């Protein structure tokens, strides 16, 4: 069986499997393939939020520390950032910035919040395996009851993601090598 | 002043170092007489005995001193080794495994650990 | 002070004195709260360790016991 | 499935059926877990972080009736000398809460208070300890004081309990956010 | 009390029991050397510890082996004269 | 039946022996035992550091040392003894003011560094670690507590299969295994205290050094070297930079082991059974040994480097604390050595299973199958290094005594000057390839002479034959040709009889016995060496070469100052060192009898003081004799306090002369 009958190798022409694994890794690893997909499943959302989050903010910036809040695409993280001391790290001795200070350290403290209770509480203590790999029980009311829907929503969300983390990687390459708007061209 | 502290040395320093030191030395001559004097080192102590039938008596700890405890099953081993031995025995030999193993297991020390008698 | 040694008294090396006097009785009175509880607790100790483990305690004592979780996993994660 | 599986040895182990475990009604992808089962709470069956998964729950439970009681004596005692409240005797004109505690710690009935918290704090520690040793029959976080207005319905019990908890609770995360709002913005008060 | 084992290699010297001064060693009769007799301990509680059997034993290590243990001694393996603990 | 008076001996002999205990039947026991005394040791090393801590803030002048470091002296503790004159003024007092003893230990320079400024952070700093000292028996009397609740819920526990006995060997899980251990030893209790270490000083200590600066920023982080000019110290910048690279290193490392899942790193075992180890993991004497054996390279290269590298202010400024900070760290880790020794020795007589005659498996095997090659050639080298640096020292003895000091043999120390000129050579390219050049190594290298190459040889001697007696014992503990069956008798017994030639000190503990007056000795060598050099490095270059020298130049002339101290002319502060001197003259040679005269004797003299006793008119109707019968010490017991004696003689009669020599 191919990386442990994971959804998302199957092949778009039907009668047929891309099994894409050129490199071999999901026989060379078969005791991380739930990882791979955990990280694959993570990845392919972030994209999505990430291209999402990189087409919008040329419409509308909400309004605040104008330190940030400001300027293109690219130079959004580092702006949103600011001269930390060294790197994610609060400047205790003038919080209330005035001079160094961080941004976004709000979205990382609550991304790894989120990220201990949900991918580190669902490996480590009393589990993950290869059909409960994404699965964190997010929304599955909403699942059909079917066992191929259930499936092809699985392949859509994964296919998406692969899409996604594509899409986000030329399309931050192309800003940060032009600039300008949506299209990302020169 | 660089001193007022003594008002604090003038009570410990004779007291710990005299008055719990007597007061210690006399504690330990009078445990020395106790039937529970050293009961981990000195042999045959109430004591001792009473830890190991505790010991003894927890499930677990039962089998622990036997030098043999592990065969799941001793009656496997010992028809196993009968059977090599029957395969083995020389010419019109006598001698069985049980028995064998049997004054094998017996041996004549009277005077092991026979200070298991005063406590 | 009567110094001692060649090079005290060749390079006139002093023992400043504080003329205040260090830490109040109240400060040595809270540190000897803690030295108390630290005696205390250090003794019961003593006892406990010189007393040992009572195996027999599951036919006398109240409870059932507990293993904890990760004492389970770390039993059978290996040794 | 209470059990993390069916087996013998943890190396031909047949793991529960994936529908058939427990799991958490809080954190719904996780399996429930089954320390927690008894004690007052145990409905919502949250600990991920696994923190009972290493510690007794007598303690933890000890250490959460201990932060919701001392919070909710300390947004009550925040709110009400915000609003303005100085105890009636002189020498209590704080003028801010912000700057009680530095300036009632100079005055020196702040060291009184502490002794006071400390003896009754190091009784705890004798309580805690036999309570745990399971030599006293004592529960976490039970004093023994009031337990004549504890509803005696097996029941309602539990539900004064919980309720305890939720106040408890809510109070930690009360306070935190008045004491954080006091420093961002001295404008002090319960509204802020 | 010490202990005081008799091995195999005996080959009924009989000086082992000889040179004990109370009396602890004792020929038996055998059949595993030509001699038809090996040495025996029956009452190590009176060896004070002397070894004496150990100088005298001529096999290639010592037929009689005797294991000192002082954490047991007794008024009799210490050989106490002035004082009586009976 | 009952005991005599050599119980008490016999009793504190191995009064910390817990696999010796009667009530002790597991290894549950066992280790729960050792976990416990581990906690309530932490527990009085916390104590110590919050009395010198207490000590410091009270009794002490640690406000005043801290303005004027060069020139002051600090404080160790008042003197209260009721003993001193009433009248008059001790020595040890300015007049009416209470009496000091000056520290030499060299907490002030530790916690100047590490930034303290004022009394009161002395002050909670006693505090805290008297608070940590009660966490550490809580948390010993919360692990007894579990172990004890594991073993009760063994009361609610089956297998419901024969298997269920297989839970023995895994109650004690939680102490025993290796892999978890090393983890989380490697990477949190070295890394990240290195890490937490390194956040201390850029948060308090470099801030309370200088200007006040930026927010603590990477810039705090510097690669200068040793020796900053105005402290005469390391940089605390490069001390925290060094700290965050040795934590990022060993946090890195500590992710090795198999800890706390099944799919994540390689377990210690199956990496010992694929290399030339493969050892008995379980004994407790082997991890001890090879422990202790670890403790002895830090420690050493502690006095090493607390020395030729000062890290503390103005602790090179000190001519007391830098010698004895040496010295007392040589001790250390002397004591640590031959503990690893000793240790191994009992894990080979305890804890070893061996194969039958053949099986050159284990490596402990490889090692016994030619002991004797390896103890041989131990001999050799010892006896070479011996024979060659007497002899040498008696000609050059000869010689300057003979009016010729043209005549020695002075082998210019050829290889030691080598490694020096190639580590200035790496450190000189390090200093011109800076803006900022011009620094300082203080003493990380000396200038090497012909009597530093003697001294050397010396020293190499001395180790080589204290690694001779410990391995020869470690390796006849289990049978020697003399003693044929050293394994079925204890670690330490009397002898085997004065028949097949006689048998005195044939045990393994009689081998550590006469390995630990070798490795006092080396140890004196390493501190007079180190000491000689330190009170007049010319003196020593020059006339170090002809032992003469030693004895003249450094111990009759560097005593004066002692001797005077208490006299009938008056006393200097010193009168303490001089009678302590005194004192432990008579404690070394209080222990020659116990060393020289042996039991049999005493025995004799003890019935003959217990026959006075039972004739003594009043004695005789009270005390018999049958309860505590008084008798001479044995055999072993006897050695171990002659051992004592001079041990403690041996060290304690140093620490006066180095007081009285350097201050
Ligand atoms: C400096 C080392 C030293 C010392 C102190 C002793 C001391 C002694 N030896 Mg000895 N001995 C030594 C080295 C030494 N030996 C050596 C190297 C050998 C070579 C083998 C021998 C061989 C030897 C033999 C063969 C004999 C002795 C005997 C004696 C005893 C007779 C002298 C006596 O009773 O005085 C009293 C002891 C003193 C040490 C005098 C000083 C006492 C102090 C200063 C006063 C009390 C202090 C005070 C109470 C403090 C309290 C303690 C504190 C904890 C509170 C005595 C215990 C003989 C014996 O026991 O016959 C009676 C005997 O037969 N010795
Ligand atoms: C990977 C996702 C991601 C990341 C890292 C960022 C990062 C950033 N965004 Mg952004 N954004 C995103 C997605 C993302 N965005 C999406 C999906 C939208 C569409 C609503 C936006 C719309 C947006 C605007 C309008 C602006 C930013 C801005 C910024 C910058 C300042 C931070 C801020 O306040 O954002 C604000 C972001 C939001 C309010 C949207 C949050 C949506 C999150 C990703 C969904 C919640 C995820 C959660 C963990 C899952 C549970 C909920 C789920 C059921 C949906 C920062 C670089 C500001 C800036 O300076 O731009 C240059 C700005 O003005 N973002
Ligand atoms: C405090 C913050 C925090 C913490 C503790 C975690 C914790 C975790 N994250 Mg994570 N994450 C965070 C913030 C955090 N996240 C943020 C802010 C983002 C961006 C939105 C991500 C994006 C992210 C992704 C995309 C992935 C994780 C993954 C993981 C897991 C493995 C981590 C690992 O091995 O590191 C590795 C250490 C590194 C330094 C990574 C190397 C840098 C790469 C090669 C670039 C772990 C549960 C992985 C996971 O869940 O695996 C299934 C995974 O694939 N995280
Ligand atoms: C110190 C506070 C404290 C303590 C000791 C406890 C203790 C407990 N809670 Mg509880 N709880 C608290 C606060 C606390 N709670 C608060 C404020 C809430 C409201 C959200 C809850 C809501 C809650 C629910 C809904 C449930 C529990 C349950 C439990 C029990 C099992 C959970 C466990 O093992 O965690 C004990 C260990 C800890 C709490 C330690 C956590 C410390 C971490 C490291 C701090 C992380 C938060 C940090 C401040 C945020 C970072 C800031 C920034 C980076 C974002 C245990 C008795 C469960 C129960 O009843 O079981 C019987 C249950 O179902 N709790
Ligand atoms: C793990 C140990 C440890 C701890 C507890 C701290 C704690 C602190 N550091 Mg710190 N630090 C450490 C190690 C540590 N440091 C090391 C090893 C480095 C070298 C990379 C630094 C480099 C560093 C910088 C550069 C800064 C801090 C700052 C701070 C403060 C707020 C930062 C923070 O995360 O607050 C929550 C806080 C007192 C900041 C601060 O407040 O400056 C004084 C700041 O600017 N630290
Ligand atoms: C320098 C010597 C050295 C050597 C020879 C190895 C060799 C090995 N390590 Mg390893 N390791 C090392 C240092 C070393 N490691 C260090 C310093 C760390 C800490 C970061 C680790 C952390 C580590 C982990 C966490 C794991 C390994 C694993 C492995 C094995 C698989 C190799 C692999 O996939 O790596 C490319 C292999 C036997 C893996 C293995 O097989 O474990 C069962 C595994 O899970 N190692
Ligand atoms: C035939 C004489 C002879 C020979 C060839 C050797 C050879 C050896 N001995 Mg040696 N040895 C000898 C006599 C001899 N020994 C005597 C008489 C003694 C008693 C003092 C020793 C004591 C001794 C010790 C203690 C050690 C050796 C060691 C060694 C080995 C290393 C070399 C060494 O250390 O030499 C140095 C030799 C000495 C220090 C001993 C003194 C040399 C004697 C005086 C020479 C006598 C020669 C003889 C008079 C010739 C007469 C000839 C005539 C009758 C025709 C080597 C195999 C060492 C070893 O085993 O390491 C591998 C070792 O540790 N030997
Ligand atoms: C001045 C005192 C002194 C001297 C010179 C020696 C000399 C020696 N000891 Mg020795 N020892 C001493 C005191 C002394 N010991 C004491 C007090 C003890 C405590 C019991 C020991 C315990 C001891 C042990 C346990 C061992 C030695 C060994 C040695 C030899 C080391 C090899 C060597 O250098 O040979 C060179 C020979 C000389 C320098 C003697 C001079 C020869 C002529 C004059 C030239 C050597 C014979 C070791 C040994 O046998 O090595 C092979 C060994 O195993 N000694
Ligand atoms: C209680 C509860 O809540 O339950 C929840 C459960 C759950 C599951 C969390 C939920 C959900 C689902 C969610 C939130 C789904 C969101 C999905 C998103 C945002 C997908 C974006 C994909 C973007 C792509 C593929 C971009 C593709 C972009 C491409 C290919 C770009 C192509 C370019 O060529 C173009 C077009 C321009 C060129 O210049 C270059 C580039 C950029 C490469 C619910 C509904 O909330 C309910
Ligand atoms: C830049 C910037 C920042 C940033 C950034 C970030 C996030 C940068 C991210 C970069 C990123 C995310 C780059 C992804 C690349 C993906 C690639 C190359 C995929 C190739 C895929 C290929 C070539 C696929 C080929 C195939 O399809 C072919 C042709 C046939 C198919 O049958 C099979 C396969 C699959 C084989 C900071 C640091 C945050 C702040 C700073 O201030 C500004
Ligand atoms: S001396 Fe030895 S060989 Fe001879 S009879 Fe006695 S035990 Fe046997
Ligand atoms: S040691 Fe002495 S008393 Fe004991 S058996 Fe041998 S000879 Fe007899």
């Amino acid at each position: 069986e191919f990386a442990g009958g994971l959804i998302g190798g199957q092949s778009a022409f039907a009668s047929q499997e891309y099994n894409f694994d050129p490199l071999g890794l999901a026989e060379k690893f078969p005791e991380q393939l739930p990882f791979f997909r955990e990280a694959e499943l993570k990845h392919g959302r972030i994209a999505m939020l990430a291209w999402v989050g990189l087409v919008v903010p040329e419409f509308v910036r909400i309004p605040g520390p104008e330190k940030c809040w400001q300027a293109s695409a690219v130079d959004a993280h580092s702006a949103c950032v600011x001269x930390x001391x060294x790197x994610x790290x609060x400047x205790x001795x003038x919080x209330x910035x005035x001079x160094x200070x961080g941004a976004l350290t709000q979205v990382f403290i609550f991304c790894g919040t989120l990220e201990i209770c949900g991918t580190w509480a669902k490996m480590n203590p009393m589990g993950l395996t290869m059909e409960n790999a994404g699965d964190y029980r997010l929304g599955v009311n909403f699942l059909p009851d079917e066992p191929e829907k259930v499936k092809e929503m699985k392949l859509k969300e994964l296919k998406n993601g692969r899409l996604a983390m594509l899409a986000f990687g030329g399309a931050i390459t192309q800003a940060t090598l032009t600039g300008s708007g949506f299209p990302w061209l020169y | 002043k660089y001193g007022d502290q003594r008002k604090f040395a003038a009570v410990l320093v004779p007291l710990t170092t005299l008055v719990f030191p007597a007061v210690a030395m006399g504690m330990f001559v009078l445990y020395s007489f106790q039937e529970d004097a050293f009961w981990r080192i000195v042999p045959g102590t109430k004591r001792a005995r009473e830890l190991d039938e505790a010991w003894r008596e927890h499930p677990l700890f039962a089998n622990s001193k036997d030098p043999l405890d592990g065969l799941i099953n001793p009656d496997d081993y010992e028809k196993g080794l009968e059977e090599a031995w029957e395969r083995a025995k020389p010419a019109g030999s006598t001698v069985t495994v049980k028995d064998k193993l049997k004054q094998l297991s017996k041996q004549n020390n009277p005077h092991w650990e026979s200070w298991r008698a005063m406590s | 002070r009567v110094p001692g040694g060649k090079r005290t008294q060749e390079l006139g090396l002093v023992i400043p004195m504080a003329d205040e006097d260090g830490l109040t009785d109240g400060q040595v009175a809270g540190l000897f709260v803690i030295a108390l509880v630290v005696f205390i607790s250090a003794m019961d100790l003593a006892k406990t360790m010189y007393n040992g483990i009572n195996p027999a305690k599951f036919k006398t004592s109240k409870g059932k016991g507990y293993i904890s979780p990760l004492v389970k996993r770390y039993i059978e994660n290996g040794f | 499935x209470x059990x993390x599986x069916x087996x013998x040895x943890x190396x031909x182990x047949x793991x529960x059926x994936x529908x058939x475990v427990k799991m958490s009604p809080s954190v719904p992808y996780l399996p429930y877990p089954e320390r927690l089962e008894g004690w007052v709470g145990g409905e919502k069956g949250f600990d991920p972080l696994r923190t009972s998964d290493i510690i007794d729950v007598y303690w933890l439970r000890e250490a959460e009736l201990k932060h919701g009681r001392i919070c909710m004596l300390a947004t009550l005692g925040w709110i009400s000398v915000d609003a303005g409240w100085r105890f009636e005797a002189e020498m209590f004109q704080g003028v801010s809460v912000i700057n009680a505690h530095n300036k009632m710690v100079e005055m020196g009935v702040m060291q009184q208070m502490l002794s006071i918290v400390g003896v009754c704090e190091i009784f705890s520690l004798y309580l805690i300890k036999e309570g745990l040793l399971g030599k006293i029959q004592r529960k976490a976080g039970d004093y023994f004081i009031g337990k004549n207005f504890l509803p005696k319905e097996e029941d309602k019990a539990k539900d004064m309990q919980l309720k305890e908890l939720e106040n408890g609770r809510l109070a930690m995360l009360a306070f935190s956010g008045i004491c954080t709002q006091a420093n961002l913005f001295p404008e002090s008060h319960f509204p802020y | 009390s010490h202990a005081v084992k008799i091995y195999d290699t005996c080959i009924g010297c009989t000086l082992c029991v000889r040179a004990c001064p109370t009396d602890v060693l004792e020929m038996v009769p055998a059949s595993i050397n030509a001699a038809k007799q090996v040495a025996s301990s029956p009452r190590v509680e009176d060896c004070v510890g002397c070894k004496r059997c150990e100088t005298a034993c001529p096999t290639d290590f010592l037929s009689i082996r005797v294991y000192l243990q002082d954490n047991e001694e007794t008024q009799y393996s210490l050989g106490l004269d002035l004082v009586d603990w009976s | 039946g009952r005991c005599a008076s050599s119980r008490y001996l016999q009793v504190l002999g191995s009064i910390h022996d817990i696999e010796c205990g009667f009530g002790i039947d597991n290894t549950l026991s066992l280790n729960l035992q050792i976990f416990t005394a581990h906690w309530g040791h932490l527990t009085i090393i916390l104590i110590w550091v919050s009395s010198n801590l207490y000590h410091i803030a009270s009794n002490a002048n640690y406000s005043l040392w801290v303005k004027n470091p060069i020139p002051s002296m600090p404080i160790a503790h008042n003197i209260w003894d009721p003993h001193f004159t009433n009248s008059t003024s001790t020595p040890y007092s300015h007049t009416i003011i209470t009496t000091i003893l000056i520290a030499y230990s060299g907490i002030y320079n530790q916690l100047y560094t590490s930034g303290f400024n004022t009394i009161n952070q002395i002050y909670k700093t006693t505090f805290t670690f008297s608070c940590l000292a009660v966490i550490s028996i809580l948390l010993a009397k919360i692990h007894i507590n579990t172990h004890s609740e594991l073993l009760h819920k063994l009361a609610s526990h089956t297998s419901q299969i024969p298997s269920f006995f297989q839970l023995l060997y895994f109650l004690d899980v939680a102490i025993s295994s290796v892999n978890i251990r090393f983890n989380f030893h490697t990477g949190i209790l070295v890394g990240l205290f290195s890490i937490g270490y390194t956040g201390h000083l850029l948060d308090i200590t470099i801030p309370a050094s200088r200007a006040p600066l930026i927010h603590t920023s990477p810039s705090y982080l510097t690669f200068f070297g040793g020796l900053k000019s105005n402290t005469s110290s390391l940089y605390l910048t490069d001390i925290a930079h060094h700290h965050l690279a040795i934590g990022i290193i060993s946090i890195l490392t500590g992710h090795l082991y198999s800890s706390f899942r099944a799919a994540l790193g390689t377990y210690i075992r199956d990496i010992l059974y694929t290399s030339h180890l493969t050892h008995s993991i379980k004994s407790l004497h082997l991890a001890l040994s090879l422990i202790l054996a670890s403790c002895t390279p830090l420690t050493s290269t502690t006095a090493q480097h607390i020395y030729s590298l000062t890290p503390y202010f103005y602790l090179s400024y000190d001519h007391i604390y830098s010698t004895a900070l040496y010295v007392h760290h040589s001790y250390i880790t002397s004591f640590l050595a031959i503990a690893s020794h000793a240790h191994t020795a009992i894990t080979l007589v305890r804890d070893w299973v061996a194969p039958l005659e053949q099986e050159s498996s284990s490596k402990q095997i490889r090692i016994h199958t030619h002991k004797a090659a390896i103890i041989s050639h131990l001999s050799w080298v010892s006896l070479w290094l011996g024979f060659h640096t007497l002899a040498v020292y008696s000609h050059n003895d000869t010689c300057i005594a003979f009016n010729s000091p043209s005549k020695q043999i002075l082998i210019e120390a050829s290889n030691g000057q080598l490694i020096q000129q190639a580590s200035g050579k790496a450190l000189y390219g390090t200093i011109n390839s800076i803006n900022n050049y011009n620094k300082s190594f203080d003493s990380f290298i000396h200038p090497i002479s012909p009597g530093d190459l003697y001294v050397h040889h010396a020293i190499a001697l001395g180790l080589h034959i204290t690694v001779l007696i410990l391995l020869k014992g470690g390796l006849e503990a289990r049978g020697s040709k003399l003693m044929p069956d050293k394994m079925e008798h204890s670690f330490g017994f009397s002898c085997d009889g004065p028949g097949r030639g006689g048998t005195c000190d044939i045990s393994a503990w009689d081998s550590f016995y006469l390995a630990t007056f070798w490795m006092l000795n080396s140890n004196a060598w390493i501190s007079f060496y180190f000491h000689y050099k330190h009170l007049t490095p010319r003196q020593f270059s020059e006339s170090s070469t002809y032992l003469e020298s030693w004895f003249r130049d450094y111990l009759w002339f560097n005593s004066t100052p002692l001797i005077h101290g208490y006299s009938t002319l008056g006393a200097n502060d010193l009168s303490v060192q001089s009678w302590s001197f005194l004192l432990t003259h008579l404690a070394w040679a209080s222990g020659f009898m116990f060393l020289i005269s042996w039991r049999g004797y005493w025995q004799e003299l003890i019935d003959i003081i217990l026959y006075i006793h039972l004739k003594t008119p009043i004695l005789i109707n009270l005390w018999n004799g049958d309860i505590y019968t008084p008798l001479a010490l044995s055999i072993v017991q006897a050695r171990f306090i002659g051992l004592v004696h001079f041990s403690t003689g041996l060290i304690l009669t140093y620490p006066p002369f180095i007081i009285g020599a350097t201050s």
